[PDB]
């Protein structure tokens, strides 16, 4: 908005803004291992206690 | 049967009969009529003050799309002028409270001079008397009434001693035009004029302003020249003149043409340039420029001069009056 | 009433020209002709202003003298479209042309022909193969110091070469390169003066003025002698003084009539198209500006 003024004062006239915002992607890694050994008895029946 | 293949009389007929209609002109009276509506509707100029409410807004029609307010706003068609109607355009000044007088004429044209320091944001602007105050029973009784202590002017421009000099004041400043609204203030006067158009008060209550100029510096060109026609437009002119008194400033009027003023301006100074160039100093080079002129407007002929005597702090002074004047500024002419 | 213009180009535009042609959406342009209808040729000023031909300076002001100026509005490749300058009414004009001199508020604008680089003037659409070339606009003021001091640069920087020991170089450069205005300074880009005749487009310019200036003198007397009657201008016996003694001792004898009325009359030719041109036909007055906005209410 504005005032009015009693002076000359050169007259701001209507104005306007017009802003912009974007997003920013973040990213998450880790890494965890595991033995083969362990890996291939998931696959096998077991025989014995 | 026929399947369109074009733009169609309608939406075209709608366009072009309200892009149609004439200006209404040369209306006819029977004095066994001898009076009408339509008479009426040539009469009226359709002004243009509308007053802050909505609907009201729309009923005065200033909300037109010409620029000129039309009646009712834009729902009739119109005469898409009015005999070369231009709004006069406004000039804003902020002029410090100390260089210009309040009291001071409203018909007075104004001066402003070109200041040069960086991104100014207060001017000096000067009237007749206040540039007459600078260069230094007759004008000075009163002018000195009006201005007192002229370093409050003379500061404004620190350079005037060189510009005398230098022959160089007469390019720098620009004439605006006669005074519109004024509001008085203790340390910046809020100041308003028109430049290149009917001079006109912008005041809700109407008032018709004429120029003026006191009589010591109006000299009337074809006052002291004299078949010949009388046209219509008089024009007003402004002239500077370095004499060795000082610089003198002065006025000049007539309809006689310009190639012909410039002619008359040397048979009027000659006597005054001859001493002037004289035995007194001989000259240099930019000291051969003596004069200056300007051409300030157009004013309809045969209306002529009122003189009309303005008061001030119980003094009278002679001062004349021109009407209806139409503001149009032009540019700086040597003389010599 | 109405004033528009759409000018259709024959194929499309390539995007930097787009782009490009878009940072001039405010400024003036010189038409060929009043209708509402053209194609892009008569639109700039390389109609005068090829790269074949020469450039004559005094050939594009008698085409800016007689034309019609026009804003641009909207520039979108398929067509262009303005609106016409034509008096009894306000335009909106915004101050960006490349050479950038900082308006004032109630100042005249004088539009003059390009005396700066090519680049700074000119757009290209290669698209169409066509140029379109933009007129200059200054402060008047500014102008009557910039063509002044241009034009004595064409004249020192053939002077010199034509002979050596007249003057220096570095005297012409520090004095004419700079241009100061209103508490603001101005540094012009000179156009380096390229050695042979008539490729300089003040080379016509510094040429008219100076056969005018030899030719001056000699007719000048010649037309104050012959006036003097019983009755004249006091002014003009006054000023029979102010000429030199030089001027006033050459004898009208020497020169044959023929020669004489010739001097003459093509210096009056001269005298009369040359301060015709100093007057910057195309002007325009000034009511408004913003410094941030670069906007100029003029007409």
């Amino acid at each position: 908005p504005t005032i009015a003024h009693g002076d000359g004062r050169r007259p701001s006239k209507q104005r306007t803004f017009i802003v912009v915002k974007n997003c920013h992607k973040h990213h998450i890694s880790t890494e965890m291992e595991l033995s083969m050994l362990d890996l291939e008895i998931l696959h096998s029946i077991p025989e014995t206690p | 049967m026929k399947v369109q293949g074009s733009v169609d009389r309608r939406r075209l007929q709608r366009r072009i009969a309200g892009l149609l209609p004439p200006p209404a002109r040369r209306l006819n009276i029977s004095r066994g009529s001898e009076f009408t509506r339509d008479v009426r509707g040539l009469v009226e100029e359709h002004a243009q003050a509308s007053s802050l409410s909505a609907a009201a807004v729309w009923r005065a029609g200033l909300l037109a799309p010409g620029e000129v307010a039309v009646a009712g706003g834009g729902s009739g068609g119109g005469s898409f002028s009015w005999s070369g109607w231009r709004p006069p355009v406004f000039g804003d000044f902020l002029i410090h409270a100390s260089s210009f007088n309040n009291a001071e004429a409203t018909g007075t044209p104004l001066f402003q001079f070109k200041q040069s320091d960086p991104f100014s944001g207060v001017d000096a602007v000067f009237t007749p008397l206040s540039l007459f105050i600078l260069m230094n029973g007759g004008l000075t009784r009163m002018a000195n009434l009006l201005y007192d202590s002229p370093a409050t002017l003379a500061d404004l421009v620190p350079d005037f001693g060189r510009l005398v000099a230098d022959r160089r004041f007469h390019n720098f400043i620009t004439p605006v035009g006669p005074l519109v609204e004024n509001i008085k203030s203790t340390y910046l006067n809020k100041i308003t004029t028109v430049v290149h158009g009917p001079v006109v008060s912008k005041a809700i209550p109407r008032s018709t302003v004429k120029v003026t100029v006191p009589q010591e510096a109006f000299v009337d060109l074809d006052a002291w020249l004299s078949l010949q026609p009388c046209p219509a437009d008089a024009r007003l002119y402004v002239a500077l003149t370095y004499e060795e008194a000082g610089p003198r400033f002065t006025f000049f009027q007539s309809s006689r043409g310009h190639c012909q003023i410039m002619n008359i301006l040397r048979i009027y100074y000659s006597p005054s340039i001859m001493h002037r160039y004289a035995v007194v100093q001989p000259l240099h080079i930019e000291e051969l420029t003596f004069g200056a002129v300007a051409c300030l407007g157009t004013f309809s002929a045969t209306d002529g001069w009122r003189r009309s005597a303005f008061n001030y702090r119980g003094s009278s002074l002679p001062v004349v009056e021109i009407d209806s004047f139409y503001s149009n500024v032009s540019d700086w002419e040597v003389i010599l | 009433m109405d004033l528009k213009v759409v000018v259709s180009l024959s194929s499309r535009l390539y995007t930097d020209e787009i782009a490009k042609m878009q940072q001039r959406i405010g400024c003036i342009l010189p038409l060929a002709s009043t209708h509402g209808t053209q194609n892009v040729q008569g639109l700039g000023l390389g109609q005068v202003y090829s790269l074949e031909t020469v450039p004559d300076y005094v050939s594009m002001y008698n085409y800016l003298s007689d034309c019609t100026l026009a804003v641009l509005d909207e520039v979108s490749v398929d067509s262009l479209i303005l609106t016409k300058i034509v008096p009894g009414q306000t335009y909106a004009i915004k101050n960006k042309y490349q050479p950038f001199f900082q308006w004032h508020g109630t100042g005249s604008l004088s539009v003059m022909p390009p005396v700066f680089g090519r680049e700074h003037a000119t757009v290209k659409l290669e698209s169409n193969d066509v140029d379109i070339v933009f007129p200059m606009v200054l402060p008047t003021p500014i102008a009557e110091e910039v063509l002044q001091k241009i034009l004595l640069f064409n004249v020192y920087s053939r002077v010199v070469m034509q002979a050596p020991g007249n003057a220096d170089m570095l005297d012409v450069h520090m004095h004419l390169g700079s241009v100061s205005y209103l508490g603001h300074h101005y540094e012009l880009a000179l156009p380096e003066v390229p050695g042979p005749l008539g490729l300089a487009l003040l080379d016509n310019l510094s040429l008219y003025f100076c056969i005018m200036v030899t030719l001056l003198p000699r007719a000048s007397m010649r037309l104050v002698r012959g006036l003097i009657r019983h009755e004249h201008h006091d002014l003009l016996n006054l000023f029979q003084e102010m000429v030199p003694d030089e001027i006033a001792r050459i004898d009208l004898d020497d020169l044959s009539v023929a020669d004489d009325l010739s001097r003459m009359r093509v210096m009056m030719t001269y005298l009369q198209s040359l301060a015709s041109l100093f007057n910057l036909g195309p002007r325009l007055a000034t009511a408004a500006y913003s410094q941030e906005t670069l906007t100029a209410t003029c007409w």
